[PDB]
RNA sequence: GGUGAAAUUCUUGGAUUUAUUGAAGACUAACUACUGCGAAAGCAUUUGCCAAGGACGUUUUCAUUAAUCAAGAACGAAAGUUAGGGGAUCGAAGAUGAUCAGAUACCGUCGUAGUCUUAACCAUAAACUAUGCCGACUAGGGAUCGGGUGGUGUUUUUUUAAUGACCCACUCGGCACCUUACGAGAAAUCAAAGUCUUUGGGUUCUGGGGGGAGUAUGGUCGCAAGGCUGAAACUUAAAGGAAUUG
């Protein structure tokens, strides 16, 4: 597997880490921790502008790291670099997601899997797609073993959930949402509307993803990194 | 079906072309008869992959 | 040329097509409370000490 | 003669079952007739847990698990130390081990 | 031989016998 | 305190990829595979080869400066087996015992929502 | 990269791998069940519109309008045909590497038709429950799906009502399941394959030893492939079903 290369060049050494400089990743204000970590970029030459070679980066961080508490252990968070100033490259919220093990954990058989997504736009003209998931549960004292919904509660469940998701988005620009997913207020608020329909355990909502972003508005981002 | 005086493909004791009917893009007037600057020939098979 | 001296704590059984290779779980003398399972060619008993030219592999235990 | 009452499968009132592919040899097999097994295992080992703990920040992290639903065909299951073969009276038992 | 391929062998034979008989009418 | 990285171990049959990256992932450090350590063309997926590959990833990290890594185990995924290869799990053990620190272990195998079609034909791969 | 192992193949022109995007077409995972719907074929993301349907409930209406059916008609998997769109993936053919005594196969890499869709054909399948439809009766038991009834039954609202979801009892209809053999069967097995020498509820279709043979021929339908109908000469003493012991 080593000495089996027929040829290396179709037509026919310098250490790359002696020309690299580290930076610092900063999380927005709506997070307990700001020291995400560090990144690697070559030094900016005259025609390279290594700051430009860094602007589009996106970093994935666990919410348990930002909040310091393992209650958000799964809770994946994506932060997108928006501005670079003095070794302190600044990121903004880019998307929340679930770890694979957590999503694979909740999906069990002999219970119904109910999903809902919305294409609602925020107050700050951010366009978001919010995904919601919930599972049925057996009532206390229940004897039958599957506890399946009747595909008509599920429509009612999905319809009510879709109203909650859009409503909690319109009226909040981007940081209220980021500070609403942290306490899981939407998850607690969904149950109170769907409890009279059917039990619905495990309402950990789902990933959220950005669709299109507004004009850069460098003043707004600096308002977070106060 | 022509005489050699009339067309490049003219002439012969049988009706044929005699040379490849794919022509260069750099040919001149009087030479660009047939398939001009053809990237391929023959029956098209599969997706064009445009 | 670092070599490792590990001590047998319990024999598991005979593996291999002919059964000539014994499956035994041993314990490291230095840095104890760490155990590895190894395949041994010859006759092995309890409390034996094994030399491992390379001691970073969990040998394939039949189960 | 008719070997089994269900004859291979769990199709009584389905007509068609829209098959699934075998995970070992890509053979097409109806989903009811498939031999689904669920594989839920810890992320590392029963032996690497000793070394992945002290070498980890966030002490006692989660020891997460992996979840996977495997489908086997009739041939792939018998060859893989699975449902292989039983006696005529043992064939009727549907209880898992 | 397999009944499937005896069906296939006979169909090919009927192709030719439908073709050699067309040479006359 | 600790400079973090991403292990990005690709456990598969016939090979094993171990290569650390930045927290963003764009910049890569110490990409060495299992097939670079053993000349068999058959032992590429072996746990020993992945263990040797995992050691070289760790050795370069200290020189670069990275002291701890995050871990992402991956199988082939898609319409393929989705089961991690034999050596990918041994590579993770070698990473942990080499002096680096581990956090945020995750399985990142790509799973489809009943994707296009699996190769092999209807009757399967008859061998 | 692939394999039991390799080779064809791709790589310093950066292969594989990592990250950010974009396009295309196909599919509808996990949830998924000895569960549901449909005449069968068949049908699994969300929402909107259109028409349909079974069961249940009913002190509504009509009143025998019914059951099964030659002829005849609608629908009818996959593959295939015609013409457009589309053409990611897989992939009859073909090209290649390998295995082999050979290997025009199984394994590997490519890869055309096809796969997807629109308009029209084809009319087949182990299209199977290998079990025609309608009707009555005959043993027990639990579970489940849909509807309904009853119970000061449990929990959530507004401690509190009604609903919703559960629990208990009954019931009508459905998909099946467990035990036994009154009975049936050559047996395997069967709550129907039972109520059949104590032989008759109504009705449709098909078979009469094994080959030749679903072949020839003549018709008829199809663009074609082919479909439906369908012999004879000849030949033979056994083929065949279920179980038994090796
Ligand atoms: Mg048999
Ligand atoms: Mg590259
Ligand atoms: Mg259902
Ligand atoms: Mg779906
Ligand atoms: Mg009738
Ligand atoms: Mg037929
Ligand atoms: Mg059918
Ligand atoms: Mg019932
Ligand atoms: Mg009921
Ligand atoms: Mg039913
Ligand atoms: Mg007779
Ligand atoms: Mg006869
Ligand atoms: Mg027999």
């Amino acid at each position: 597997a080593v000495g089996k290369n027929k040829r290396l060049s179709k037509g026919k050494v310098v250490d790359p880490f002696t020309r690299k400089e580290w930076f610092d990743i900063k999380a927005p204000s709506t997070f307990e921790n700001r020291n995400v970590g560090k990144t690697l970029v070559n030094k900016s030459t005259g025609l390279k502008s290594a700051s430009d070679a860094l602007k589009g980066r996106v970093v994935e961080v666990c919410l348990a790291d930002l909040q310091g508490s393992e209650d958000h252990s799964f809770r994946k968070i994506k932060l997108r670099v928006d501005e670079v100033q003095g070794k302190n490259l600044l990121t903004n919220f880019h998307g929340m997601d679930f770890t694979t093990d957590k999503l694979r954990s909740m999906v069990r058989k002999w219970q119904t899997l109910i999903e809902a997504n919305v294409t609602v736009k925020t107050s700050d003209d951010y366009v978001l797609r919010i995904f919601a998931i919930a599972f049925t549960r057996k009532q206390a004292n229940q004897v039958k073993r599957h506890s399946y919904a009747q595909s008509s509660h599920i429509r009612a469940i999905r319809k009510v959930i879709s109203e909650i998701l859009t409503k909690e988005v319109q009226g909040s620009t981007l940081a209220q949402l980021t500070s609403k997913l942290i306490p899981e207020v939407i998850n607690k608020e969904i149950e109170n509307a769907t409890k009279d329909i059917f039990p619905l355990q495990n309402i950990h909502v789902r990933k959220v993803k950005l669709l299109k972003q507004p004009k850069f508005d460098v003043g707004a981002l600096m308002a977070l990194h106060g | 079906a022509m005489n050699p005086v009339d067309h490049p493909h003219g002439g012969g004791n049988h009706q044929h072309i005699g040379k490849a009917s794919t022509i260069s893009r750099g040919a001149v007037s009087g030479q660009k008869a047939g398939l001009i600057a053809a990237r391929r020939t023959g029956l098209l098979r599969g997706s064009q992959k445009t | 040329t670092p070599v490792t001296l590990a001590k047998v704590i319990k024999v598991l059984g005979r593996t291999g097509s002919r059964g000539g290779v014994t499956q035994v779980r041993v314990e490291f003398l230095e840095d104890t409370s760490r155990t590895i399972v190894r395949n041994v060619k010859g006759p092995v008993r309890e409390n034996d000490i094994l030399v491992l030219m390379e001691s970073e592999r969990e040998a394939r235990r039949l189960r | 003669p008719k070997k089994r009452a269900s004859n291979g499968r769990n199709k009584k009132g389905r007509g068609h079952v829209k098959p699934v592919r075998c995970v070992n040899c890509s053979k097409s097999i109806p989903k009811d007739k498939a031999i689904k097994r669920m594989a839920i295992r810890n992320i590392v080992e029963a032996a690497a847990v000793r070394d992945l703990s002290e070498a980890s920040v966030y002490p006692e992290y989660a020891l997460p698990k992996t979840y996977n639903k495997l489908h086997y065909c009739v041939s792939c299951a018998i060859h893989a130390r699975i449902v292989r073969v039983r006696s005529r009276e043992d064939r009727k038992n549907r209880a898992p081990p | 031989m397999r009944a499937k391929w005896r069906k296939k062998r006979t169909r090919r034979l009927k192709r030719k016998r439908r073709k050699v008989r067309a040479r006359s009418k | 305190s600790q400079v973090f990285g991403v292990a990005r171990i690709y456990a598969s049959f016939n090979d094993t990829f171990v290569h650390v990256t930045d927290l963003s992932g764009k910049e890569t450090i110490a990409r060495v595979t299992g097939g670079m350590k053993v000349k068999a063309d058959r032992d590429e997926s072996s746990p020993y080869a992945a263990m040797l590959a995992a050691q070289d990833v760790a050795a370069k990290c200290k020189e670069v400066g990275i002291t701890a890594v995050h871990v992402k185990i991956r199988a082939t995924g898609g319409t393929r087996t989705k089961t991690p290869g034999p050596g990918g799990q041994a590579a993770l053990r070698a990473l942990a015992r080499s002096g680096l620190r581990i956090g945020r272990i995750e399985d990142v195998t790509p799973v489809p929502s009943d994707s296009t079609r699996k190769k092999g034909g209807r009757r399967g791969r008859r061998l």
